């Protein structure tokens, strides 16, 4: 017949390695599709949608209190939170685009934050929401969280304020893991004036933060995460 | 070329689509614009 | 090609892009122009990495049996002997599969299967032997293997499969489901009972895969481990959901520990980089 | 000016009017509907009580108070004993359905808090005992009454509304269709919800399709005096219902 | 020659794998095919030929008396017969679907039952054969059994009643072995009115029952039966 | 695509399709739209999978 | 593509057939329709 | 052309419950380079950015260098870990399921054939770094750190057979579809490190003498 | 199937034998292009660039 | 003939290229000419 020869990986097996084979049920018929709602076609389609994100994940915070940021009254030019950036192992780490980035080795594109205030509807506040590029350290002052990106949020009938975090590295791709080399920066909040409340009444009051990717998000490179135990 | 006429055993074939996150992202029946309020 | 981001210059305007609410339930796709000032620039990315296709369509191994060749002894049943073992399909014996699929609340799909046997011989051997090995299908309803040879290896009407350890068996499966698609949950009984199973295990009727060496006995005990590796094929999905955080118990179940480890690494303050 | 914040929802022979509200929500972007021919494979002309049972029943209140951990309802189960709904849950064999629901929760502008309304098909329950056991029938279908997760149990599923019912965590159950209740803006929340399965029909009383959880986030405080509560009310209708096959009165 | 790579499956033997093969009779002609009537194309062509139920398979009924259904006088809202709609291991076990159906996992379409009267000319009688659908117990009563599908059959010069059960589940398809989830449910039969022979005499009268497919009828998967011991 | 069952509403006629005779040896094509009201739906199947050819091949 | 020019070597090819119930259901003399008497 | 890489030594033995198993070499993880061996490494040092896809080929040879009864062809599995996935423990955990990783299986005796195209970041792999991770005082200098390409971790799929039996899996890498930029002149002194550039503290000039400048 | 024979050579490695392989990323997207000065062709681009000679390596 | 539509599975196809020694060899913003003075 005809001369063949063959190649080295011949027999071998390989995850991912699409190719035809014989079917176990020569004229079976499947079942018939009916239609069903909320069909997903690609990863970046769930990244879009905003989920809840852990910032106050300190110590002796058990239940639900891991996703209240406290505003305090009388309280100026102090921070509100601040965390480092990562997809990893960072704050996001329990988040929509935590989960799935933890199924790729490569991120790049934009980031979505935004914080919604649940305090009394005759309270007020501004509060400033800044994000530090890479290479610098802190912020520890206000002075210097004003000199990134940053957007000046006004509490009023609109609850919620989106900031969108540009994309400033110089590399094209960074690491899902930690890692210094692609150090995203910082997020941070800050006290523009104060909050306050009705006369003679003293409260603690919340905000909830959420995260998004930006229709400019990419990720590359599928690995298995590390939220598997057995 | 496809080698078997069972239709399973065609290979992972398939086209890329476009992105429809609407049904995720703005479930909503009113219409909501950029920079419209959102409580109006 | 697609735009990563447009030319967008300083605003002064009474449209406020930044400023929403997020009671709606929606989310806005606003973007780094709607924020601060921009350049123009591609995306060079079309999203192909992260198709569903992709995610599910990759070869994970699904479940283990071993099975020996040895004289048979009179005094047990073959089965416990491992003679022949028998398989319940699931995909949800081994978590890095099943979490991937939990994601989904409906996945529809073909399967492609491989099968891969390995022998050992943890004894006094003289020599080592090639075996043969036979995977078989049987579908509920379907006889029951009993014996390590008895008439139901005959295969009459169950596909089955024969391979050498050392090489391995592949083959589609078209979609097997009753229902449009396979339910990952099921929050309901078998039926109107107090008592009855709950939950995804009531739905799995998938019937079992049996597993022989067909070679007698010859001397030694040899063990062969078949490993089961199981690979999605033109997959749909409907209705994502969120991944689960903590610790698998069972099979089918969604149980977990009584006091389970908050899956959320804490820290000394909430300011603390 | 036709505000966004004012709806009027008419259903049946019953009525919604609200002035402090958000957007409504068509889950997943698909508004209920009834069964195509193509779809279809039970052969049985279909029954359509129509407006008879396609109407706003309003479930018990529950109090919300500092301290309550939050509260689940189970569709189509919640309704099994109210109006002809209720009745013909129990004579057709097989069934669709689409819903109207909505959650209600007044304040004042001297108030805070925020309540998560998640609607989640499919909500499998996690048991109180871990390990092989199961929920039994008798505590996944609790009708009217919710299962308070403020409640102790034993025998219940588990209550920690951090990992909602199944080991997920809340902070991600915002994929699922949802809405917020911010004392401050919004008393209501309103989510219709088409028809999801993986078959055309389906039991009524042996499955339920959709998960109603009601989360508060935040407790209800207020600027001063004693710990407030406020009444949360849910009124839930039936869309599209189509139902088929008939026997003798299920027995449960 | 040409360059190949071999893939996993290599040398695999598959049950079902349709493939070429070299003769080992190079040139033989086969035997001319004669005209042989009762050509059988497909399993679904026998589905379709009524076959009797043993619906008295009761104890202590060994003969041909299993095929047999007892009617008796004066008794009336009693119930004739029931059972359990199983096509795995009920009283259709043994019938052709039965037959036809334990090689195969999954069942579905409509199923239709006969009914054929046997006794005197001169006798009449009214049934009640009713269908109870699936999530639902007994019947025991009349009453309930009323609340199905039913057909009230009248004795008379056509000796054989028709019930075609409709296809009336959720799930796409059903299994051929019993299974909880997938339950048919029940059929019975019940005295509408009353048996009645002609004037003092007193005797036993019989029905035969009978199965087959209706045309909207399907199958799919096939498996080795339970009817082989050896 | 060929139909399982087609619509039919309820019926009060002198043609019978319910009542027949076995005992001539036939075996009449009815369907569940002569017992029952029915609703048209489609088969979404071909058969092909109880070919003889399968069965025995 | 045969890759053998001896035909019992070819795969098992072949076309669905409607199916043709009336030899095994309808073997009468006379036609019966649905909804006539059976027994005229 | 094709080129070894490195080669790694994994064990199948029964297990030892006192010890790590990855210290047994149940398993082995080779952290991916191509700066282990030289005789590829000098090519590459001869440009400074360059791109490719790439080709691995992976090929295990089997010994029993005991007093053996009889030989067998063990399966060898190799699978890949980019940064931030689990990292194996035992021989035989979880880890090993390969859900999302991408993995391959062969025989001792046969050999493994894959492509994986451009992994890297930037538009180009970096053969050399003048910098740090972060401005810091103390920090890894140099190409290491750009070096998050995963690890590689090899293992025999086999449980243990009675005799110790040792594999050695070489893996050979050949690039594709190449393209290189800003030539360089080529090392003349011995290396000593990855990815570092430092030479010994007193070389040997790597230029041949003579007894005079006229000499022929 | 084909009847197919095999050929001498058969599963062999060979260093320069160029043949096509799977992938092991199946639908990955490479990172784009940009413009690099310096970009080479052949080593004989390289050989027409004048260097010293050690001459005097007495 | 290419056998996998995942590009790096491509074996290493290419044409040959005219070689452009000027951009190491005559990097120069004045043109030099031969036979000129290279320092005019
Ligand atoms: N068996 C099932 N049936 C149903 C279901 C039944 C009726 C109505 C709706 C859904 N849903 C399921 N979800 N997961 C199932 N188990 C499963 C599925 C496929 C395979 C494998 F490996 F064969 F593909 C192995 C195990 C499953
Ligand atoms: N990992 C790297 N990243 C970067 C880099 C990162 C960010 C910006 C710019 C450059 N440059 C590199 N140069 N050599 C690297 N190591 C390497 C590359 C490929 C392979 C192999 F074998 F996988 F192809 C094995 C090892 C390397």
């Amino acid at each position: 017949g005809l001369p063949t020869v063959l190649t080295p990986g011949s027999e071998q097996f390989l995850t991912t390695d699409d190719r035809q084979s014989p079917s176990a049920m020569p004229n079976y018929e499947p079942t018939p599709l009916i239609h069903i709602p909320g069909e997903v076609k690609n990863l970046l389609e769930i990244a879009q949608v905003d989920t809840l994100i852990p910032l106050n994940n300190t110590t002796n915070t058990t239940g639900l209190g891991m996703y209240r940021i406290p505003l305090v009254q009388n309280m100026q030019g102090e921070q509100v939170f601040g965390f480092r950036l990562y997809l990893g192992d960072g704050v996001l780490k329990t988040t929509l685009l935590g989960e799935l980035c933890q199924y790729f080795t490569h991120w790049a594109g934009s980031l979505r934050l935004s914080f919604m205030y649940t305090g009394p509807a005759l309270s007020s506040a501004k509060l400033l929401i800044a994000y530090t590029p890479p290479g610098a350290q802190g912020p520890t002052k206000r002075k210097e969280a004003m000199l990134g990106t940053h957007v000046v949020w006004d509490i009023g009938l609109q609850s919620t304020v989106v900031l969108n975090i540009p994309w400033t590295s110089g590399v094209q791709y960074r690491y899902t893991d930690p890692d210094t080399y692609t150090s995203a920066g910082f997020v941070s909040c800050w006290y523009q004036t104060s909050l306050v409340l009705p006369p003679q009444t003293q409260q603690t009051v919340y905000m909830l933060g959420f995260i998004s990717a930006c229709p400019d998000f990419k990720l590359r490179l599928m690995k298995d995460t590390q939220s598997i135990h057995q | 070329i496809n080698y078997y006429k069972d239709a399973a055993s065609s290979s992972s074939a398939g086209q890329s689509f476009s992105m429809d996150p609407s049904k995720f992202t703005e479930p909503v029946k009113d219409i909501m614009l950029k920079g419209a309020p959102a409580l109006n | 090609q697609t735009l990563a981001s447009i030319k967008s210059d300083s605003k002064h305007t009474q449209k406020v892009p930044s400023l929403t609410a997020n009671e709606t339930g929606a989310t806005l796709p606003t973007t780094p122009s709607d924020s601060v000032e921009t350049r123009t620039t591609l995306m060079h990315y079309t999203g192909s990495e992260t198709t569903l296709e992709n995610f599910l369509g990759r070869a994970a191994c699904v479940h283990v049996v071993e099975i020996v060749n040895k004289r048979p002894t009179d005094t047990e049943e073959h089965r416990m002997q491992l003679l022949f073992n028998n398989w319940k399909i699931n995909l949800s014996s081994l978590v890095q599969l099943r979490r991937k699929l939990e994601m989904f609340t409906y996945v529809r799909f073909d399967s492609e299967y491989t099968i891969i046997a390995t022998s050992s011989q943890p004894n006094e051997a003289k020599f080592s032997s090639n075996l043969t090995i036979q995977a078989m299908f049987i579908p509920p309803g379907a006889p029951n293997p009993k014996k390590w040879d008895d008439y139901t290896w005959q295969s009459a009407t169950n596909p089955s499969v024969f391979f050498n350890v050392g090489k391995s068996a592949r083959f589609s499966v078209p979609y097997l489901g009753i229902a449009s698609a396979y339910n990952c949950f099921y929050d309901g009984y078998s039926h109107d009972n107090s008592t009855t199973p709950y939950g995804i295990n009531v739905l799995n009727h998938m019937g079992s895969m049996a597993f022989r060496v067909v070679n007698e006995h010859d001397n030694h005990t040899t063990h062969v481990k078949v490993r089961v590796y199981h690979r999605a094929k033109h997959i749909r999905a409907w209705v994502p959901r969120a991944p689960r955080a903590l610790e698998y118990l069972h099979i089918g179940r969604t149980n977990y520990k009584q006091s389970p480890q908050n899956p959320i690494k804490t820290r000394k303050t909430i300011s603390t980089y | 000016g036709y505000s966004d914040r004012v709806e009027q929802i008419t259903l049946g022979n019953s009525t919604i009017t609200t002035q402090e509200a958000a957007n409504s929500i068509v889950a997943y972007g698909e508004w209920p509907s009834f069964l195509s021919d193509v779809d279809a494979s039970d052969v049985n002309k279909t029954t359509k009580p129509d407006t008879s049972a396609c109407r706003f029943y309003t479930l018990d209140s529950k109090m919300w108070t500092q301290g309550s951990k939050g509260w689940c309802w189970k569709l189509p189960d919640a309704l099994k004993d109210m109006g002809i709904f209720g009745q013909n849950m129990f004579f057709h064999s097989q069934g669709r359905t689409g819903y109207t629901i909505h959650v209600q929760c007044n304040a004042t502008k001297f108030h805070s808090g925020c309540l998560l309304v998640v609607v989640i098909p499919e909500h499998q329950l996690a048991s109180a005992e871990g390990g092989n056991v199961s929920v039994l029938y008798d505590k996944t279908h609790p009708g009217e009454k919710g299962i308070d997760l403020s409640e102790a149990d034993s025998t219940g599923p588990m209550k920690d509304p951090l990992y909602m019912m199944d080991g997920t965590l809340i902070g991600n159950s915002l994929i699922f269709p949802h809405q917020f209740i911010n004392l401050r803006t919004n008393n209501t929340a309103t989510i219709v919800v088409p028809y999801i399965n993986s078959v055309p029909m389906d039991s009524m009383t042996r499955h339920n399709n959709l998960s109603l959880m009601v989360i508060p986030i935040v407790d209800i405080t207020a600027t001063s005096g004693t710990t407030p509560s406020i009444p949360v009310t849910i009124t839930i209708a039936p869309m599209f219902l189509e139902l088929s096959g008939i026997r003798s009165k299920a027995v449960i």
